[PDB]
């Protein structure tokens, strides 16, 4: 069922409308998606690639980019930011 | 695909 973001991830999620301290992973992905879209962090030509250098997201995930297709690795990056 | 189409696969 539920996960507890650490403070900085929680700040990211709350920046795109999230209201809670705990979430399902699907809600986490949902708000993270809103974030990526609002900040236009994905490559306009190869839209699976997210560029997160010099963004809060990149600080959290510890990478300068990643591929949306790498589902398991994205979970790894999020789980670094769960209590 | 579009970003959102890739993201939806992830979300599902
Ligand atoms: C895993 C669910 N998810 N994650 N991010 C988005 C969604 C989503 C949730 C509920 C319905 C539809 C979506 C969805 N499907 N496609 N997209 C992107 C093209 C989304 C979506 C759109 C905008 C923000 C977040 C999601």
């Amino acid at each position: 069922t539920l996960v507890r973001p650490k403070p900085l991830l929680l700040k990211l999620l709350k920046s795109v409308g999230a209201q809670k301290d705990t979430y399902t992973m699907k809600e986490v992905l949902f708000y993270l998606g809103q974030y990526i879209m609002t900040k236009r962090l994905y490559d306009a030509a190869q839209q699976h690639i997210v560029y997160c250098s010099n963004d809060l997201l990149g600080d959290l995930f510890g990478v300068p980019s990643f591929s949306v297709k790498e589902h398991r690795k994205i979970y790894t990056m999020i789980y670094r930011n769960l209590v | 695909l579009t970003f959102a189409e890739y993201w939806a696969q992830l979300a599902s």
